[PDB]
RNA sequence: GAAGACAUUGUCAGGUGGGGAGUUUGGCUGGGGCGGCACAUCUGUUAAACGAUAACGCAGAUGUCCUAAGGGGGGCUCAUGGAGAACAGAAAUCUCCAGUAGAACAAAAGGGUAAAAGCCCCCUUGAUUUUGAUUUUCAGUGUGAAUACAAACCAUGAAAGUGUGGCCUAUCGAUCCUUUAGUCCCUCGGAAUUUGAGGCUAGAGGUGCCAGAAAAGUUACCACAGGGAUAACUGGCUUGUG
RNA sequence: GUGAUUUCUGCCCAGUGCUCUGAAUGUCAAAGUGAAGAAAUUCAACCAAGCGCGGGUAAACGGC
RNA sequence: GUCGAAUUUGGGUAUAGGGGCGAAAGACUAAUCGAACCAUCUAGUAGCUGGUUCCUGCCGAAGUUUCCCUCAGGAUAGCAGAAGCUCGUAUCAGUUUUAUGAGGUAAAGCGAAUGAUUAGAGGUUCCGGGGUCGAAAUGACCUUGACCUAUUCUCAAACUUUAAAUAUGUAAGAAGUCCUUGUUACUUAAUUGAACGUGGACAUUUGAAUGAAGAGCUUUUAGUGGGCCAUUUUUGGUAAGC
RNA sequence: CACGGACCAAGGAGUCUAACGUCUAUGCGAGUGUUUGGGUGUAAAACCCAUACGCGUAAUGAAAGUGAACGUAGGUUGGGG
């Protein structure tokens, strides 16, 4: 929607790090998400409109990209010391088809080659992209340390056959305005991608990622 | 046709006078009912008996169109447009 | 175009019906009290062509 | 002046793709048996008769296989030559049409945006989006004629990412869903496409199928201007390549 | 007796409505019509050694394409032939010699170009702002296209320089009406505030019949105002031999 | 509409018409309803017949 | 032809003009009918046809350019008349000479590089243009043509090396030349230039010929905007008074 | 061998008005125009007159608005008398 004073947000993202750590000082799964449902649109009729609006603050530290690629960007990304693969190895992920169904659930993303990228939408099959894991092509010589940064940062609003889209848009841990500044930023994409650039958007919440009663939006 | 979405170049206004950073959006139009004064005149005189009383315009021949750029400067956030010639395919990649 | 004759046919100039040589309006006896409660005896005196 | 009678077939498309078909058809039956001569032309040709027979047997052979409208002519020498002007609806198999609203609604409440999925006869067209036809004839397009939004020329490729269906098929055509990326961006960007086609029994994931781009496009067209901005969708798939070797 | 706050009647609104009314139904043209566009444009020829010059003359093109295929700089030489090198065999990769362009430069044709205008790289946005003058068509009007300066701001290069889109010759559009950009702008006339509206300067939305009406037939039942049609004479042809 | 008597009048409801013991929002005007606004207004839902979907009809026009 | 009836006929009565009546011919409705007659609007409009009334004097054309729903018509420029005005032999010419440019036709030459249409035989994974099917690819079904392959003489208005004649631009001085030194915010490293000047010198010829009916300037308006014939040079049609 | 014309007389076709352009004549001249009206009369004539008003003496701009001498009302080249 058109912005609304977003006093009412602080003080539901101070309730929210209040009841996060300050009530229940949990072990650290700090994941203050947004979830958001839009209203008075038909999925069928309309287009199914996406756009991705990467924030560089980070929340989702831990994540898996098995960098698939070739020879030097192998050792690029043993050198930024993350998950990679060979060629040899995707092409006995492609032998077996029971093998890329599990791969696509020991790994939280992917990040390929700009030489080998324009394959993976044949030879790695489908339900990778039903998962959501068509992986985004890095260059040869752009920085891996800095895509792998964008990757881990990098949300994406799209329109599935439900309009009840969420996503982890900050963490729990700290920042107050910076959190502020993340919630003007993922209502202003939101507000923007829709079609009515206020009317369609109804149901803000926040949630820190334990189920917590306090969303006050 | 490829236009870029960033371009530095000349802006009047007041505060810069010289060679500026703009981002570009391409160019579209409105309309106005209980407002403008041709559309005033003209529901009156379509109204009553008589017919159309205006033409009617139905023979195109044109199949493309001219592209229109606005441009707003980074700094001053004054716009400007540039036209450019009769394509088919026009994007901002 | 004319008017055609179908529509000619309700002015009713010389499309009217040839009434002299009818004997009159064949209709049945006016309800009363007679025929309404009990009932009333007449007479045939004659059976003619209309 | 020595022929008497003139056929004119005519088409007035660059691409004249109909015209091919009704020309390697007349080659395969060989109903050209008693042509004086041919003369080529910009936009068709033109057959010469001895004696209007052979002409109007042309003329009641060519009814009934294309939508064409035909007229005639009378020439005088001083005994009278004969024309036939044969114009071929300027519509091809594969066109993206918009149609005219009036007939859009008496032809079974169809969507104007459509594709053009078969030609005979009469001419039939196509909802990509939800499969559903429609037969337009020959007069009732001449009556009054319109033209199409887009030709086989800018035709893009596409390379298909994912598959999905709705269950709905009406024989030969599975109506599903499928995501899609651009062959020009496919290793640059991360643009994806979400495509409700009639695609989804031929197509699986990972090649390259033909279709319109809507989002990059200058249209000068009152009918298409005269839509929704919301309902008309993004691309328009049409076909699959396929090649062997 | 029947019907009953329903029909009926009044006003507005949506369908239907050749039953009826009014009007229209382009131009060029070896007669009209069909076809075509010779209707707005470009190259070679017609065209007769300045310029100008017709035909439904001839051979063809235009209503596009390009963030580089625009701008600056650097390095290099193309088509082709010959002689050599494992598989190698018309033809795969490397080496040398010859090579005035026989290649390439988006598209028709003509012109132009070799330490380049071609090919390969590097940096960029001058395809920017403000307005005058000039050339072509020409009434020396408009539209389109182009040329040379001025006043700013920039790019490139060590620099001199070059750069106001595409090496040159084509690639496009008034009034009225909408819409947009710009002016701590002007007006709403008894006086103010805020919406709304109207103006000024510069662009887009289009008229291809391209100096720019909003438009289907038939008449042998026909009408009016006019203009044209009739023995063969080649300024001299016709008879027996492809 | 056909045109005394005699004899024969086949098959197709698909196209165009004409029709309706059928389904339900697909299109859907004025009036009324709701939201935002200082208000003029703007947006939205609902929405009659008709059209569309579905059925009937050829001594209807047609078609073979 | 028909002549006892769908008969013939007198008088009375009814139907009136976009209306009547029709055993149907667009027939009949007072010699009027594919919309009667009468008066008015009305002296309706006409890019179309006809006519347009005394004498003498002087001057004297055009059928061509551009734009137009333009082609039997207009606007615009040209050609013509009249009124004059400022001055007095100018510096001008449908011409020659001298000097100096530009051109690519006639002729030459092709054989010096371009030397051509025409009917021209196969060689399939050297190309393949598309067209039809296809729950799609070890994918079937089609035909113009790609390429003339081991064929040359042959010649050009859209081929070139040379290149007339005829026709064509400019100059042949006083608004000139030379010497000296003033201005400037332009230009130069500069006291250099550039443009415009002050002062001084140069008339028997002041810078080739011949002519010059006075020269220069302004306003306003008519008609015309269908042309045709002849020698020569040409284009399209065997060809024509085409 | 295109159209009109048998003959004679009489009649018979660029007019008037509103608003203008160029040129000419006249009156006054930074002004000019008495005639809508009033006074008077030998009575639709002639003669006389106040206040206004029209055009001219200032332009430019869509408007709000602003509004014409540096100087012998300038310098150079010609220029009749
Ligand atoms: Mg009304
Ligand atoms: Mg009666
Ligand atoms: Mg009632
Ligand atoms: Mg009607
Ligand atoms: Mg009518
Ligand atoms: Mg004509
Ligand atoms: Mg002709
Ligand atoms: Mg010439
Ligand atoms: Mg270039
Ligand atoms: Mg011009
Ligand atoms: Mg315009
Ligand atoms: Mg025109
Ligand atoms: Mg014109
Ligand atoms: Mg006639
Ligand atoms: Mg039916
Ligand atoms: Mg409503
Ligand atoms: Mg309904
Ligand atoms: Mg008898
Ligand atoms: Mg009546
Ligand atoms: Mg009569
Ligand atoms: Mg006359
Ligand atoms: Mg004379
Ligand atoms: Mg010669
Ligand atoms: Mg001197
Ligand atoms: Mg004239
Ligand atoms: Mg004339
Ligand atoms: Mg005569
Ligand atoms: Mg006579
Ligand atoms: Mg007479
Ligand atoms: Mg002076």
């Amino acid at each position: 929607m058109s912005k609304i004073t977003s006093s009412q947000v602080r003080e539901h993202v101070k309730e929210l790090l209040k009841y996060s750590n300050e009530t229940k000082k949990r072990n650290f799964l700090e994941t203050v998400e947004l979830q958001v449902g839009l209203k008075n649109y038909d999925p069928q009729r309309d287009k199914r409109f996406s756009g991705s609006l990467k924030l560089p603050n980070c929340p989702r530290p831990n994540m898996s990209i098995c960098i698939f690629g070739d020879a030097f960007d192998v050792d690029r990304a043993k050198s930024c010391g993350v998950d990679a693969m060979s060629v040899d190895d995707l092409k006995k992920l492609n032998k077996n088809k029971k093998l890329i169904k599990k791969l696509s659930k020991k790994y939280n993303a992917f990040i390929a080659s700009e030489v080998l990228i324009k394959q993976v939408p044949r030879l790695l099959g489908p339900q990778l992209s039903k998962a959501g894991k068509f992986p985004t092509p890095v260059s040869h010589n752009d920085d891996l340390y800095g895509k792998v940064t964008d990757v881990r940062s990098t949300i994406k609003f799209q329109l599935k056959k439900v309009l009840c889209l969420a996503v982890a848009v900050g963490n729990v841990e700290m920042e107050e305005d910076v959190l502020v500044n993340q919630i003007l930023m993922s209502v202003n994409f939101f507000v923007s991608l829709l079609k009515k650039n206020w009317q369609n958007v109804g149901s803000l919440v926040v949630k820190s990622s334990m189920g917590p009663a306090f969303r006050l939006y | 046709v490829n236009v870029p979405k960033t371009r530095k170049t000349y802006c009047k206004g007041k505060t810069c006078r010289k060679h500026t950073q703009h981002k570009v959006t391409q160019y579209k139009a409105g309309k106005a009912s209980l407002f403008a004064q041709g559309k005033r005149r003209y529901d009156r005189k379509q109204s009553g008996f008589g017919g159309q009383t205006k033409p009617v315009f139905h023979k195109k021949a044109k199949t493309t169109k001219k592209v229109v750029l606005r441009l707003e400067c980074v700094k001053c956030k004054t716009r400007a447009q540039l036209t450019l010639k009769r394509c088919k395919h026009f994007e901002l990649g | 175009g004319r008017v055609i004759r179908n529509q000619r046919k309700g002015a009713g100039s010389i499309f009217t019906s040839h009434t002299r040589l009818r004997q009159g309006a064949a209709k049945l006896r006016t309800l009363d009290y007679a025929e309404r409660h009990g009932y009333i005896r007449g007479i045939v005196k004659q059976i003619v062509h209309d | 002046n020595t022929w008497r009678a003139t056929v004119q077939i005519r088409q007035k498309v660059p691409h004249k793709r109909t015209f091919l078909f009704l020309e390697q058809l007349i080659l395969k039956h060989n109903a050209h048996v008693d042509t004086i001569s041919i003369s080529e032309a910009k936009d068709g040709l033109d057959f010469f008769y001895a004696q209007k027979n052979h002409a109007v047997k042309m003329i009641d052979f060519l009814n009934a296989v294309v939508p064409i409208k035909h007229k005639k002519s009378e020439e005088l020498i001083s005994t009278y030559k004969f024309s036939y002007s044969v114009e071929i609806v300027p519509i091809c198999k594969d066109d993206l049409v918009v149609l005219p609203k009036k007939l859009a609604k008496s032809m079974g409440n169809i969507s104007q945006f459509v594709l053009c999925s078969k030609i005979s006869n009469t001419v039939q067209f196509m909802d990509p989006t939800t499969l559903q036809t429609a037969d337009l004839s020959p007069s009732v397009y001449w009556r009054a004629p319109f033209n199409a939004l887009a030709d086989v020329t800018q035709l893009v490729e596409f390379i298909v990412l994912d598959v999905d269906s709705t269950g709905i098929s009406r024989g030969n055509r599975v109506l599903a869903d499928i995501t899609v990326a651009r062959t020009s961006d496919l290793g640059v960007n991360d643009q994806v496409y979400y495509v409700r086609s009639h695609l989804g029994g031929i197509c699986h994931a990972g090649d390259s199928v033909m279709g319109y781009f809507i989002a990059n496009s200058n249209y000068n067209s009152d009918l298409f201007d005269g839509l929704n901005i919301d309902y008309v969708p993004d691309v328009v798939l049409v076909k699959k390549l396929y090649q062997r070797k």
